[PDB]
């Protein structure tokens, strides 16, 4: 239970008392395991990484079989079971089929073995939020799959939530509930801190300029840096590896007069505008522009608008009164199948959702004046 | 086949007298004439007599509240017949029979009656096809034929052709059938009768005293209370019949072999139970403060129905009155979904905390009950 | 005008030429 | 005197069918003998399948398993309605020159007036070997629909009171 | 509620009279003309996209975020879905990817979806080279790809109408090609309708958290309408021109309803078939042989419904008519001449209308308008020498200092005579267009030399480019050659009403009066 | 080492006995003899019975099932005239998988499942009809029996009580259950049939010197020779299932004054005040077994063997880690943003009562603090619109059951838990504890 502890430290700073309870319930395969666990914590607190690297440790060091799982893959219980079986019986091939949970009870039951050896079996279920809008069976019988098997195994969940939203009304067995409690700005700088030599082995290799940054590219310039960028930064967003991406490019637009504060505070706060966008004037027919227009109109929550008004207005703007073809409903529900409108209800209630900038813009293409009406 | 047991069975010398009551009272040992039923036997023999002799088929309805003897009944006057039958003093006849439990599917029993005539099984389009070509086809000499058809209300539901056939066949005069009914509710086929009232008191205590024949193991004030606080609930004859037993098994352990009116009335609470005012006596404190203050929040809010947050929010007034502290609201609905677990009340899924409304299924007057005295 | 009276007044016109 | 210049239309409709064009009706009152009439005199022996999009209680189950059972002899179709269009649309692949008519009256009856059957009948009536004809609303029509529906107006007002409709 | 009339059915309507007639074999000829122009036209417009997406999936093949690149197409799908095809087959042709078609129809439910694409990638490698697909399990999927091509094809998964998704379901669906990536190589293109700000708004952050997306953009779809005009619809080579009304009509339904080219050509085609459909009279219009094929071939009725269109009718007025009227076999004989005459002024129609589009759309402020599509609907529709517009413009020209003016003409020199060697000269029936055409450009030639070598004799040029171009190659359709009715297509009431669908007012001019059609 | 040897098998015996143990209980005579009785004369004199285990879950109902099967196969009547047949309502959501299990576990002549659901009914029935008094008693053991009165018609009930009621096959039908009026969720006819005795298995440990006196029994080291009996009699019980794992104590054999010191440490840790203290929060809260047993094993999971002794601070380390609100601690990992949203739903919520709010109105009333904050002046309205998303995916908003910038909401939480996180936060600038104070 020890080599767990120390093999999961030097990749992972500031955990020690998580992977310290985690190596004290579920550490040693000779112990028997708790019912079921439940660590929680918010996203990019490292649970999925966690129970990753802790349960490809403790497999490869150990005689215990893992599985892990993602519940938003388990559309039905048929593909959770054949991906657990897969995992938690070994080499059965193709021959292997489950119809439901009972089957999965038996052929989980053929696996027990003798107590020499010292075997166990381990589930962790990554979203675990999940698994209350499935079969409404697969929790109860996941927090005592250690009762119904015999087997020396624990059932890891992993969720965003507290155990307080997990209740039913038939009740649950007892869970260890365990906590992933999120960094604060100095453990966060800390492990950002950390991977300075890769940065500066990527600056390396790619030359004057190569030789004055390897003589000034040291700890506290990337910690004074990172004090920099968690001083305006940490002010908006905790997650860990959006900081990382982030302060990686941040970096190599700061690294320039090197190669100083308000050089890079410029672009630091156009990036915090965009940030978790990750990426590396909508033309319209013009009875489509009329109609969209009449719309915003008319709700300017939006409000909802039967189509007897929607064309009602529409004429009051046209000055023109054209008939009703077949045309422009068609141009009213591809409006509707595009998400420019929407379905609040079903007399029919119609609901605008666009803002204001792509009316007037469409009112300046057009040259009917919007403001005058509003 | 069902297996054999290695040992043979004890055998009847050894049992003790109140022990011989004991499995003269169980409910499968059914006397093999009904008593306090003469006038249903009566009226149910005449008519399949008259339908028998006649050769003509036709069609009837029992029915009556569960556990009032119909079967029972009906089984006998079949087996009295087949035996009158064997010896020539009555024309023959067929008897085939199905129950509507032990179906799968309405339509099975086309499976089902097909196996009692043949014994092929077949699907249930072709045996549908064969069935009307033996009845509607005239081939003498046809004899009559009798259809037992118990539970008839699973038959009639969704399908509602299964229950049509089984009325249907009996009118045409080429299917000599005879299709008998036993149902629950008198009002079925619109949702020849017959009602069976419930057994009364008197009724009740004669048939356990017949049970018991002329042996002494019971009292005959211990059945007269059973018969009294039976026949007010229901005129089932099987909860009778298990009552005694109990009243047996406890005179067993008090070694005794007479029941004596105290053990009827210590069965009698045990079987119409009323053990939730137990259960509020167990529950934990914190448990008893919750429960306190939802039946609080029903008498200071008026409706009934009352929402988490201001049942939270009697409770922290309760707690602080009471002098304890109370466990915050994540350990509070886990206390609620224990009593929801419980049945003590009534609550929705834990995803939607807070707004979650919550019935009080237990009396209000039953938690002062549980907690004052 | 109709086309057919128009042809017959051409085929009269045409005759004449 | 209209019917009967209605019925003189019949060989154009013929035509038009040939192009992938379907046949659209939308007049006033009824038009159910206008179709039966084109069914009868004209189409006495292609195959057809008429639909009354007036029944109360048809399901788009009952039509897709018309096709499926008794044109094409498949059995009952697949319990996802586009998985039976896409068979369909298969079956129909594998059999060139086995046109299938299809003539609705009332393409706008009581249980195809979600968006979902629209668009399954803009499915069906994409298929180059099957043609529709239909009586009538555009407002379940996107621009995807009435693209897949080719659709050839035709100005069909009878008077004729809604008896059977 | 359905009856069945099954007829043979197992597991072209018209018979061999009617396409024996010439008008369908013409017909037909014309519209796979016209239908296979129109697809090499949308393969060269969609060449270029095509290599920048096959560069973006070999780049992500070359070396977990799944690899995304939106592609922003239009508000009308189904245009789109024939170029999502040709991805296909670059994709299947060039052996780096295989490719499943997410359909909004096909994903109601996550199972749903992840079902249809496992078994449209199966069946798209078995198809490239039936089990259930219930049982299309996503292990099974990598069970298959281990067992194949790890010995790497990219997974291409187009999702065309990603506004028509639920929400949920999109988000689930992405949750779960983002859990395979590693083990699967998914490259995620869309089909956006709207902008990337709807994608930024109904994607939260857990979605948007592992996306590397990357923005691509189609043509617009008036720059593809403009296009396919200028280069087949106002193409010399095809004999079929329409109207300006129905010209109009239908630019005015593709910029102004509808940005779907296959509702334009549907009309188009709509269009060819109400003027190919009246007879074998209307199977005379095409090329010049098998057009004098066609007259040896022509039979009588034909002969009266061409006596009876009413360009026929000034013909005979401006006159031997006895022979023309009633003779038949006279007529026979005197067909040629008048199908080369109306082939030779829909060429010179041509090469006027790339001059004077030309010297009129460089001009500033333009009356005329810009395009060539809308020079020749105004010239179609009526006489563009009295319109106010056109002395405006001649006003404008001549007003213009004497650089600029030789500057545009020499332009619009050397535009027609490009036009004429790269275009008009490999067409039959050319060799006398560039005769008549040319000794006209050569006047207007050694006009531009007297306003080189010398004010008045810029007004002596244009007088001579509006009376040696513009009168006599210019016409309006009143004044067209007789039996233009042959060629050009000006019936737009019978198209209108038979395309565009008003049952509201069929309903109302039903409801008030019955005698207007029933005529009581 | 030999003292860590010592202390692994002290932790690997507690927590043995903590989480398996399956049949030894301690409690309960009357009940369990009432189950012993009933089940002995079924397998012997044949009587068809019926019984129904009641009680709160964490009560050792299946634990009572076990011990008294525990305490009748060894017999060789018991376990040479009967089948015991266990059935689980989680396991067996429909009619045909229970059946495919009763033929399975029956080892019927049609098991070897072939033929369809139908067939197996008809066999079932037909092979309970064959026998008499002369055929192996069945017994049935219905756990979860209130799901199996979810099922259609409730059909395999009303055949497993009619079988009862009539002259055939010897059965015995043990529902557990859960729910305490799981009577009132029969059919009229399955309620006519059932017999209405009811075990009902409290707990015998309400008052608090009980719960110091099980919690106490849970963690001594019982003397060597009760482990000798209990080696005897679970190796009895694997001559002849749950019986392949179980404690197995034979493997531990304590010295003498390793079990006098632990027994010495553990009676001296109860009889402090603090430790008392700690149990009377866990009192108070839930008495179940299974609550102390979760708790036991948080505490034995903790001795290392640097500190191999239990002290009063580990019990009040783990009760405070049972004690304390979990919702606190996710707000107290939120990035100063949200905080700021909390903090003006908050203010939005005390002005209108509980009204359900929107993006559009927290984003005004946020800004209504960003313009004067001159620390939150440079935040966009897109960097405000994903925190309002981050809150809503950790459930702190819920919607009222549409654009995603104008849905109606509610908050998730009370005013007191937004009011510790601000005293509990760490590195709240002065403007926004100043804000939040009014
Ligand atoms: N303490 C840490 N040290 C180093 N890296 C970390 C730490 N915590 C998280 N990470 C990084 O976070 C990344 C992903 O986090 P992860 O996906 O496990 O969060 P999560 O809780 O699963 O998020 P969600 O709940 O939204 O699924 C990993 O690549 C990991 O490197
Ligand atoms: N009059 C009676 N005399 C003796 N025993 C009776 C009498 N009535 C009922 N019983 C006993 O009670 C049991 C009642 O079974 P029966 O089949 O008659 O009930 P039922 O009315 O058919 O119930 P259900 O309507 O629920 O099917 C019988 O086994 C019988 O032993
Ligand atoms: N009377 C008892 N004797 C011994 N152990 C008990 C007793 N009551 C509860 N327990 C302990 O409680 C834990 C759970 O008990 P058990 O499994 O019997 O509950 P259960 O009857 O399965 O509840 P449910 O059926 O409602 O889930 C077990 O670890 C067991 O050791
Ligand atoms: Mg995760
Ligand atoms: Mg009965
Ligand atoms: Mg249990």
């Amino acid at each position: 239970m020890e080599a767990i502890c120390s093999s999961l430290e030097p990749l992972f700073p500031c955990r020690e008392a998580a992977i310290e309870t985690l190596g004290e319930l579920i550490g040693d395969s000779s112990e028997t395991y708790p019912s079921a666990i439940y660590l929680f914590g918010h996203s990019g607190t490292g649970k999925t990484a966690l129970t990753r690297a802790f349960l490809k440790e403790c497999g490869k060091r150990q005689n215990v079989r893992t599985a892990h799982l993602n519940a938003i893959e388990c559309y039905t219980t048929k593909i959770m079971l054949e991906i657990l079986l897969d995992s938690l019986a070994p080499d059965q091939g193709d021959a292997l089929k489950v119809d439901n949970m009972l089957d999965f009870v038996e052929q989980l039951r053929r696996q027990a073995a003798t107590r020499v050896e010292d075997q166990g079996f381990l589930i962790a279920v990554d979203n675990a939020e999940r698994l209350r809008d499935m079969d409404a069976n697969v929790l109860p019988v996941l927090l005592r799959l250690q009762e119904l098997t015999n087997l020396n195994l624990c059932v890891i969940l992993l969720s965003q939530l507290p155990f307080e939203k997990f209740y039913n009304k038939t009740g649950l067995s007892e869970i260890v509930c365990l906590h992933l409690a999120q960094y604060n700005k100095a453990e966060t700088q800390r492990i950002l801190g950390s991977d300075f030599q890769q940065v500066r082995n990527q600056l390396l290799e790619q030359k004057k300029r190569l030789e004055i940054c390897q003589e000034a590219v040291t700890e506290d310039f990337y910690n004074n840096y990172l004090n920099l960028f968690l001083s305006v930064f940490y002010k908006a967003c905790r997650d860990v590896p959006e900081l990382q991406l982030t302060a990686r490019k941040c970096l190599s637009t700061y690294l320039e007069p090197v190669l100083l504060w308000r050089h890079i505070a410029g672009p630091l706060r156009s990036a915090l505008t965009q940030i978790y966008m990750r990426i590396e004037s909508l033309e319209l027919p013009y009875y489509a522009k009329f109609l969209l227009i009449a719309a915003f109109l008319a709700s300017h929550g939006p409000k909802s608008f039967s189509i007897d008004r929607l064309l009602a207005i529409f004429y009051a703007i046209l000055e023109e009164k054209v008939g009703l073809t077949c045309n422009l409903l068609s141009q009213i529900s591809t409006l509707v199948h595009l998400n420019l409108l929407s379905f609040v209800s079903g007399s029919a209630r119609l609901q605008c959702t666009i803002g204001l900038e792509f009316v007037l813009q469409i009112g300046k293409v057009v040259g009917f004046n919007v403001r005058q009406y509003l | 086949s069902m297996q054999q047991r290695t040992d043979l069975p004890a055998k009847d010398s050894s049992k003790s007298e109140l022990q011989l009551a004991r499995e003269q009272l169980h409910v499968s040992v059914v006397p093999k004439s009904l008593p306090c039923r003469e006038r249903e036997f009566e009226n149910i023999y005449a008519f399949l007599e008259g339908k028998i002799q006649d050769q003509c088929g036709g069609c009837m309805y029992v029915s009556g509240v569960p556990g009032t003897g119909k079967t029972a009944t009906v089984t006998g006057v079949i087996r009295t017949l087949q035996r009158m039958a064997k010896q020539n003093e009555l024309p023959a006849f067929e008897y085939l029979e199905i129950n509507g439990m032990r179906l799968t599917e309405p339509r099975q029993a086309y499976v089902q009656i097909y196996k009692q005539l043949t014994g092929k099984t077949v699907s249930w389009e072709q045996a549908h096809a064969l069935l009307e070509k033996r009845f509607t086809t005239p081939a003498p000499r046809r004899v009559t034929t009798v259809l037992l058809v118990d539970e008839l209300d699973i038959l009639c539901n969704r399908r509602q052709d299964v229950v049509y056939n089984l009325l249907d066949w009996p009118t045409k005069s080429a299917a000599k059938l005879v299709v008998v009914t036993i149902a629950n509710t008198m009002d079925l086929p619109e949702r020849t009768r017959l009602t069976f009232q419930p057994y009364s008191h008197k009724q009740l205590q004669e048939i356990v005293t017949a049970r018991l024949g002329g042996s002494e193991t019971f009292k005959g004030e211990a059945v007269q209370l059973v018969a009294r606080k039976v026949a007010a609930v229901s005129g089932d004859a099987r909860r009778a019949l298990d009552i005694c037993r109990r009243a047996t098994e406890i005179a067993d352990t008090a070694a005794v072999k007479c029941v004596t009116m105290l053990h009827v009335q210590q069965a009698l609470a045990e079987m119409i139970a009323s053990a939730k005012v137990q259960a509020i006596r167990n529950c934990s404190r914190m448990e008893q403060i919750f429960l306190q203050a939802i039946a609080a929040e029903v008498t200071r809010t008026g409706v009934e129905e009352t929402t988490f947050m201001g049942v939270y929010q009697q409770v922290e007034t309760i707690a602080a009155f009471m002098g304890v502290t109370f466990p915050p609201p994540g350990r509070a609905l886990r206390l609620c979904s224990k009593l929801g677990a419980e049945r003590l009340i009534i609550s929705e899924h834990s995803r939607n905390d807070l707004f979650q409304k919550i019935l009080l299924n237990v009396s209000a007057d039953d938690i002062h009950y549980a907690l004052r005295v | 005008e109709d086309y057919e009276i128009w042809k017959a007044r051409m085929l009269a016109k045409a005759q004449a030429k | 005197a209209i019917m009967e210049e209605y019925r003189s239309y019949f060989p154009k409709w013929m035509c038009i069918l040939n192009e992938g064009f379907n046949i659209l009706l939308y007049g006033l009152g009824s038009k159910h003998q206008l179709l039966q009439s084109f069914h009868r005199e004209v189409l006495h022996k292609q195959t057809v399948l008429v639909v009354n999009g007036f029944f109360p209680s048809l399901t788009i189950k009952d039509m897709l398993d018309s096709i499926t059972s008794d044109i094409l002899d498949a059995g009952i179709s697949p319990a996802n309605p586009h998985e039976a269009v896409d068979m369909i649309e298969e079956e129909f692949a594998l059999i060139p020159e086995t046109h299938l008519f299809l003539i609705v009256h009332n393409l706008d009856g009581a249980m195809l007036r979600n968006v979902k059957a629209q668009a399954i009948l803009s499915r069906l009536a994409r298929i180059p070997n099957i043609h529709l004809l239909a009586s009538i609303t555009p407002l379940l029509w996107d621009q995807g629909k009435l693209c897949s529906f080719n659709f050839s107006w035709w100005d069909c007002t009878t008077m004729l009171p809604y008896t059977n409709e | 509620g359905c009856f069945v009339y099954k007829n043979g059915a197992t597991r072209s309507l018209l018979g061999k009279e009617v396409v024996q007639q010439p008008f369908y074999e013409e017909y037909r000829k014309a519209w796979n003309q016209i239908n296979d122009h129109i697809a090499d036209l949308q393969h060269r417009s969609y060449a270029r996209t095509l290599e920048q997406l096959v560069d973006f999936v070999v780049g992500q093949a070359e070396r977990e975020v799944l690899p995304t690149a939106a592609l922003l197409t239009g508000i009308n799908q189904p245009d789109h879905l024939s170029q999502f095809t040709a991805l296909t087959q670059r994709l299947h042709a060039q052996r780096a990817a295989m490719v499943c078609v997410l359909q909004s129809r096909d994903c109601a439910t996550l199972k749903a979806a992840v079902e249809t694409l496992v078994f449209g990638l199966v069946e798209d490698n078995a198809e490239v080279e039936r089990l259930r697909r219930s049982q299309c399990t996503m292990k099974q999927l990598k069970s298959w790809y281990t067992n194949n091509f790890d010995s790497r094809r990219q997974l291409v998964v187009i999702l065309p109408d990603f506004e028509c998704f639920n929400a949920s379901v999109l988000q689930d669906l992405i949750l779960i090609l983002s859990a395979h990536c590693g083990s699967l190589p998914f490259v995620l293109v869309l089909g956006v309708a709207t902008a990337m700000t709807a994608v930024h708004g109904t994607l939260p952050y857990h979605v948007s958290s592992k996306i590397r997306l990357r923005v691509f953009q189609t043509q617009a779809a008036p720059t593809g309408l403009n296009e396919v005009l200028d280069k087949v619809l106002l193409s010399p080579k095809y004999a079929f021109h329409l109207s300006g009304k129905t010209f109009k009509f239908l630019t005015h339904i593709f910029l102004y309803y509808d940005f779907s080219i296959h509702g334009f050509i549907q009309g188009f085609k709509y269009c060819l078939m109400e003027h190919f459909f009246g007879g074998n009279a209307f199977a005379l219009c095409t090329d010049y042989s098998k057009a004098l094929g066609r007259i040896k071939q022509l039979t009588h009725e034909d002969m009266e419904t061409i006596r009876r269109l009413p360009s026929f009718r000034p013909y005979v007025e401006q006159i031997r008519i006895i022979a023309v009227l009633t003779d038949d076999d006279y007529l026979k004989k005197k067909l040629p001449q008048l199908l080369r005459d109306c082939l030779l002024h829909f060429l010179l129609f041509r090469c006027s209308l790339e001059f004077l589009t030309e010297l009129v759309g460089d001009l500033p402020r333009c009356p005329l308008g810009k395009l060539r599509r809308e020079l020749y609907v105004n010239c179609l529709n009526r006489a563009i020498i009295s319109t106010p517009e056109y002395k405006e413009c001649l006003q404008m020209l001549s007003f213009l200092s004497k650089d600029e003016f030789v500057a545009k003409v020499n332009r619009a020199l050397e535009r027609t005579e490009q036009f004429l060697v790269e275009e008009i000269a490999p067409l039959e029936l050319g060799e006398a267009c560039t005769a008549v055409l040319r000794p006209k450009l050569e006047a207007i030639r050694l006009a531009v030399d007297e306003v080189v070598k010398a004010g008045r004799a810029l007004q002596k040029t244009l007088q001579l480019i509006e009376t040696q171009i513009v009168q006599d190659h210019l016409r309006a359709l009143q004044d067209a050659p007789p039996i233009h009715e042959l060629f050009v297509f000006s019936d737009i009431a019978t198209v209108r009403r038979n395309i565009i669908g008003a049952p509201r007012a069929a309903l109302h001019t039903a409801l008030n009066n019955p005698h207007f059609y029933m005529q009581c | 080492p030999e003292a860590d040897r010592e202390l692994v098998s002290i932790r690997r015996f507690l927590k043995e006995r903590l989480q398996r143990d399956y049949t030894t209980l301690r409690g309960y005579a009357k009940e369990r003899s009432n189950v012993r009785l009933l089940l002995q004369r079924t397998a012997e004199m044949g009587e068809s019975n019926s019984l129904l285990l009641l009680g709160p879950r964490g009560s050792g109902k299946t634990t009572l099932i076990n011990s008294v099967l525990a305490d009748l196969l060894p017999n060789k009547s018991f376990g040479e005239n009967t089948l015991i047949v266990h059935l689980d309502g989680n396991l067996h959501t429909d009619d045909r998988v229970a059946l495919k299990s009763i033929t399975v576990q029956m080892q019927l002549e049609n098991a070897a499942v072939f033929g369809s659901f139908a067939e197996n009914l008809a066999f079932l029935l037909q092979c309970l009809k064959a026998g008499g008094k002369h055929s192996k008693s069945v017994i049935f053991i219905l756990e979860e029996f209130d799901l199996f009165c979810a099922h259609h018609n409730q059909t395999l009930l009303y055949n497993l009580f009619d079988v009862s009621q009539s002259a055939q096959a010897p059965i015995c039908v043990l529902g557990v259950t859960c729910r305490l009026d799981v009577i009132e969720l029969l059919e009229k006819r399955v309620k006519s049939r059932f017999s209405h005795r009811q075990v009902f298995l409290f707990p015998s440990l309400r008052r608090f010197e009980d719960y110091v006196d099980l919690c106490r029994d849970l963690l001594s080291l019982p003397t060597g020779n009760s482990l000798l009996l209990a080696a005897e009699k679970i190796y009895n019980l694997q001559n002849i299932y749950f019986s392949r794992n179980h404690f197995d104590p034979g493997e531990y054999g304590f010295s003498p004054r390793l079990r006098d010191a632990w027994n010495k440490q553990i009676c001296k840790v109860l009889a402090t005040q603090q430790a008392r203290s700690t149990l009377q929060a866990l009192h108070d809260f839930d008495i179940s077994e299974a609550y102390l047993k979760n708790f036991l094993f948080r505490l034995v999971a903790h001795l290392r063997p640097q500190s191999p002794h239990i002290t009063a601070e580990k019990m009040a380390a783990v009760g405070s880690q049972f004690e304390g609100d979990d919702k606190i601690e996710l707000l107290c990992g939120l990035s100063v943003l949200e905080l700021c949203l909390i903090i003006a739903i908050k203010h939005h919520s005390q002005i209108y009562d509980r009204d359900s709010f929107n993006f559009e109105i927290i984003y005004a009333r946020f800004s209504k603090f960003a313009k004067v904050s001159t620390t939150m002046q440079a935040v966009e309205r897109s960097i405000v619109l994903k925190a309002f998303e981050h809150l809503r995916i950790a459930e702190l908003i819920m919607p009222l059951t549409v654009q995603k910038e104008f849905e109606m909401h509610k908050l998730a939480l009370t005013y007191s838990q937004i009011h510790h996180c601000m005293q509990r936060y760490q590195a709240l600038p002065t403007e926004v504890a100043q804000w939040a104070q009014s």
